[PDB]
C-alpha cells in the first residue's frame, strides 16, 4: 500500500 | 487519423518499454501514475500527474515582409512533477511547458544513483493543421517556459 512520490535530491 | 496526433513511446531505454499516443482530440493530455490521466505511468518516483501535454495556438506577433505560420497549432509539454522532468537537453521544473518537436524525446525521471532512466519519444503520425508539426520554431531552439493558471487550471480538473 504506497500513495506517495519518491522525490529524489 | 482517428483521433491521434502525438505519439509517445516509452522507449526500451526507459525502464517502459510501452507506447503512449495523445489522442489530438484531447487537450490537455495528462500523464502520470494515477489512470486519471490521460496517459497511464506509474513511478514511484514521479507524481500521479508527473506532466501533462497541451497543444495551442501558434502565433507570432508580426508578419511585416516574410509571412510566417500566420496561425497554425504547435503542441506543448507541460510538467508538474516534483522530481522535475528533462527534455532533450532542458530542465523541467514542476510548472514549465516545451515545445514539442517530431521526434521529442522527454525524459520523465533519471536516477544517477538509483539508476532510475526514464524517457518517452514523441512522434507526430497526425498534424492537426501543425504550423509545422515541431521544429522548434527557428531562432528559438528548445527553450523552457514557466506555466501559468490556465495550464494548471487544466490539471485542477482532472
Amino acid at each position: 500500500e504506497v500513495e506517495l512520490t519518491q522525490e529524489l535530491p | 487519423g482517428n483521433g491521434r496526433f502525438l505519439t509517445l513511446k516509452p522507449l526500451p531505454d526507459s525502464i517502459i518499454q510501452e507506447s503512449l499516443e495523445i489522442q489530438q482530440g484531447v487537450n490537455p493530455f495528462f500523464i502520470g501514475r494515477s489512470e486519471d490521466c490521460n496517459c497511464k505511468i506509474e513511478d514511484n518516483r514521479l507524481s500521479r500527474v508527473h506532466c501533462f501535454i497541451f497543444k495551442k495556438r501558434h502565433a507570432v506577433g508580426k508578419s511585416m515582409y516574410e509571412s510566417p505560420a500566420q496561425g497554425l497549432d504547435d503542441i506543448w509539454y507541460c510538467h508538474t512533477g516534483t522530481n522535475v522532468s528533462y527534455l532533450n537537453n532542458n530542465r523541467m521544473i514542476q510548472g514549465t511547458k516545451f515545445l514539442l518537436q517530431d521526434g521529442d524525446e522527454i525524459k520523465i525521471i533519471w536516477d544517477k544513483n538509483n539508476k532510475f532512466v526514464i524517457g518517452f519519444k514523441v512522434e507526430i503520425n497526425d498534424t492537426t493543421g501543425l504550423f509545422n508539426e515541431g521544429l522548434g520554431m527557428l531562432q528559438e531552439q528548445r527553450v523552457v517556459l514557466k506555466q501559468t493558471a490556465e495550464e494548471k487550471d487544466l490539471v485542477k480538473k482532472l
